[PDB]
């Protein structure tokens, strides 16, 4: 009978030896994905890279390119959004549009469609030469139905220009940052299980702000936000 | 018989199956029914929700200061140089006792509402909103922090929230003032009512309690005057000629 | 023979489990080793982006302290080197010294003792209010007699130096003058023999100064020191 | 081999039994709760109107006269002459071809409401409620038969309801003028709003109709404005230092 027991524990030892072997199969392609990963980020990091030989490349490289589609269920019944569901802009009066609990009645904003749970993503935003913007993240479980302050401590993540001449990121209290050139092209790039949230300049490649350090528990949504009628537009490059 | 006797339920079981599917069906339609009239009322609430409100308001004399003389009308205050000879006031946890101020008696909790005050001939006052939950005994700090959202005339110069960092450049003197109030959007707005020109506006904040009107006066011998809404001319005999000049 | 055959083929696979276990050990020991020096880099050009108290840790970490000893034996004639082999001033007259090929008939300089083949490194000098030096790196098969050689990156001299205590430029050219509102007391210098990096940084604030151009190394460099000019004040090795 | 299968069979089907008891006991507390809901709701819209509205008006141009120029923003009108000739004017059957009237764009059906008029300069002017039934392509008398409840000044004189037997004997001019309206009780006054003192009431009378504002321009190239309702600071950033001295 002992030889049927050795038989026993000689199956179970056997797949256990069949895990550690999966075990370390993965272990090893992490690390060469890690290797690869941090030579990029070297290149990426290596210097003040602003004459396009990197941006591009490491854009390409460390983060994928995402698809933003707005959707009018979540819009102001200010806002106006075209047939390609690209472009927004602000109409003279409100419009007459059902209240549903996934619409913003008093702020005016306008989320995108898809959510975000885990990776690296960016996106591409024109601004053109307006004179009020605010453009970020922001989280699934945020108050819609009444005024919040747009804080990192409420769900928002954002940052933008107002009065035309003054820039900002939207913080408790607001702090002033200090561009010594007119952005007219912005980048944003998303990494989720570090906690980065990254605003650049997409024509030339200097960087504007970084969000560091934050640990994200929900699902993530892109977030617009206009308060001014002019003839300019905001349009999401396509990719 | 076994068999049988085990097998003689299954029409009982059945019957359950029954009376619980009847019951579900009843229940559905029952809450469609309610849904629907449920729908009907939020559509009524949501074309009635966008309207500004005119209101009048009658002072409240429980937490009157024990100083403070009101006119049969409560619409009136004065305050009087120690009235108190053989006057007792007893003191209640709702009545102030260091401060001389007095409060309305309407709380709100939604929309958008305005009131007028006559403030002529009248050296020092302060008028703007409080929360229903401020400490009433003993003397404190009439600060946005405690929940106090205040305008004040001080030796000559008019105040906001009561910091003396930001006096305002005002041009002449000041009558009627207007305090307008939208609780959704944390705002609380003064208003010059001659030319209807804006004035000041505090910084949002979230309320999450009912606010009440609040006046404090701080002169001698003065009184403030609230102005009543219009009534039209109800309570009064409208002649075939017509009303001219009612008084 | 059946049961003894079970238990031995029992001690292989457990043989097997605990040297995959082994491996699995030193595996995630490399990816734990990969994933420090990742985060250093990142907090470190993170910090870069206007200035930070980082400076005086991070190199503890990305690069090896120096323990750098001067050699007489390259030590010019009209520099002394101090009994420490660790600092140098500039004597007024060459002393009594015979013709050495590694030492520079031209240039004021003087090379340390040890070489750098590989690896990465840093080192320290003060100058306080110094009112000229240079500083940098030369390699072996440069010209160490003729004076004609002229001052560029390409020579084999990775070098940087400070005249007039108001023009802190780089011996390139055309001659590159880097403005610097703040005269620094002490001097960091990083080299990085793998990527042909040299880094020119000051020790006071962790403020960037001076990035040479990408150009890849071929041979182990040396430290240069050069004074042209008699001072008081003294440079000092840390 | 019945009785086996059938004993396992019946304990399925008593298990599957409490399955309705869960649906039951949900289904009876979320009815609760939706009552408590409704009740809330019905409560707050007994407090609502029982109150005093401050309106906001908004001309529409559909009404006016061929003669009369309109803002941009729709809260001002004049009478200009021989400026629209040659533009083609549609010939609607609510415009105005008789006298140059503009009327409002919101209806009335319950409740009290009253709004402000700016008459500074202007020389003739007339401003009242009329009943969306009136007659628009004929020369009617503004008379309370046909319809209208207005007030006007004639010739430097403030009259009532135009019959000339019904001078009003104020004494100032009048700058601001306030309308009011109260459906229930049949009741139209105006209002000086400089002190906030009565000058007229209309006699009682039961609309049954829906009605509107109504102006009337005489013969002045001065323009009247309609006093907009207080906003606030909606559609504006406040800093943490307050917003100050606010001028559109
Ligand atoms: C109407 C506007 C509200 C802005 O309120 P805030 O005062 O919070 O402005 P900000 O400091 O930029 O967050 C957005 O709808």
């Amino acid at each position: 009978e002992e030889k049927k027991t050795q038989f026993r524990k000689k199956k179970r030892e056997q797949e256990l030896r069949e895990m550690a072997w999966s075990t370390m199969k993965q272990e090893q392609s992490t690390r060469v994905k890690l290797l690869e990963e941090l030579r990029w980020r070297s290149i990426q990091y290596a210097s003040r890279g602003e004459r396009h030989s990197a941006y591009n490349e490491w854009k390409k490289a460390l983060f994928k390119p995402a698809d933003v589609i707005l959707d009018p269920k979540t819009a102001n019944p200010i806002l106006l959004v075209s047939e390609d569901q690209r472009s927004v802009q602000r109409a003279k009066e409100p419009q007459d549009l059902p209240d549903n609990p996934e619409r913003f009645n008093w702020h005016y904003c306008v989320l995108g469609c898809e959510s975000f749970i885990s990776g690296r993503h960016y996106w591409e935003v024109e601004v053109g030469d307006r004179k009020e913007w605010h453009i970020g993240v922001c989280s699934k479980n945020v108050q819609r139905k009444g005024w919040v302050k747009m804080t990192p401590e409420n769900g928002f993540w954002t940052m933008g220009l107002t009065d035309g001449n003054k820039y900002r990121t939207l913080t408790e209290p607001r702090t002033n940052l200090k561009l010594p050139k007119t952005p007219k092209k912005v980048g944003v790039f998303l990494d989720y299980e570090t906690g980065d949230i990254s605003f650049y300049n997409a024509v030339d490649g200097s960087h504007i702000h970084t969000f560091l350090d934050v640990s994200f528990s929900e699902a993530l949504y892109p977030v617009f936000r206009i308060l001014t009628l002019e003839p300019t537009a905001l349009t999401i490059c396509p990719a | 018989k076994e068999k049988k006797i085990l097998s003689g339920e299954k029409e009982f079981e059945r019957e359950t199956r029954e009376i619980a599917l009847k019951e579900l069906e009843k229940e559905r339609v029952q809450k469609e029914e309610e849904l629907q009239v449920k729908e009907k009322l939020q559509e009524e609430l949501r074309w009635r929700r966008t309207f500004l409100h005119a209101v009048d308001v009658v002072l409240d004399p429980d937490t009157a200061h024990p100083d403070l003389f009101l006119s049969e009308d409560r619409r009136s205050v004065r305050r009087c140089p120690f009235r108190h000879l053989g006057e007792s006031v007893p003191d209640n946890p709702e009545r102030f006792d260091s401060q001389p101020c007095v409060l309305g008696r309407e709380s709100f909790a939604s929309g958008k509402h305005y009131w007028e005050v006559e403030v002529e001939n009248v050296i020092e006052w302060t008028v703007g909103v409080c929360r229903d939950s401020v400490e009433r005994k003993g003397e404190v700090l009439l600060i946005p922090q405690n929940g106090f959202w205040t305008l004040e005339m001080h030796k000559g110069q008019y105040r906001a929230v009561s910091s003396p960092d930001r006096i305002l450049p005002l041009k002449e003197s000041l009558c009627r003032v207007g305090v307008f109030l939208d609780y959704e959007a944390g705002d609380v707005s003064f208003y010059n009512m001659r030319d209807r020109s804006h004035i000041y506006t505090c910084p949002r904040s979230a309320f999450s309690v009912p606010v009440r009107p609040f006046f404090r006066l701080g002169c001698e011998d003065s009184p403030i005057f609230i102005c009543p809404a219009l009534t039209g001319a109800n309570g009064v005999t409208v002649p075939e000629e017509g009303l001219t000049l009612h008084r | 023979k059946e049961k003894i055959a079970l238990s031995r083929e029992t001690e292989r696979e457990r043989e097997m489990k605990e040297m995959g276990y082994a491996a699995t050990e030193q595996e995630i020991s490399l990816r734990e080793k990969l994933q420090e020096e990742l985060k250093w880099r990142k907090i470190q050009y993170m910090a870069r982006g206007e200035k930070s108290l980082a400076y005086h840790e991070w190199k503890m970490a990305l690069f090896k302290p120096a323990d750098v000893i001067l050699d007489p034996d390259t030590a010019n004639a009209i520099l002394l080197v101090s009994e420490d082999q660790r600092s140098v001033q500039r004597a007024e007259e060459p002393r009594d010294l015979p013709d050495n090929p590694e030492r520079f008939e031209w240039r004021y300089c003087v090379l340390g003792c040890e070489n750098f083949t590989s690896g990465r490194h840093y080192w320290e000098v003060e100058v306080g209010d110094r009112k000229e030096w240079h500083i940098g790196v030369c390699s072996k098969n440069v010209e160490r007699k003729k004076g004609w050689v002229k001052m560029t990156p390409e020579n084999g001299y990775w070098t940087m130096g400070l005249t007039d205590g108001n023009k802190y430029r780089a011996l390139t050219e055309p001659r590159t003058n880097l403005k610097l509102p703040e005269p620094p007391r002490k001097v960091g210098i990083f080299l990085d023999y793998e990527t042909g990096e040299i880094s020119f940084y000051n020790a006071t604030d962790g403020s960037h100064i001076y990035t040479f151009p990408h150009a890849s190394f071929s041979e182990p460099l040396y430290p240069v020191f050069r004074i042209l000019t008699l001072e008081p004040t003294a440079l000092t090795i840390c």
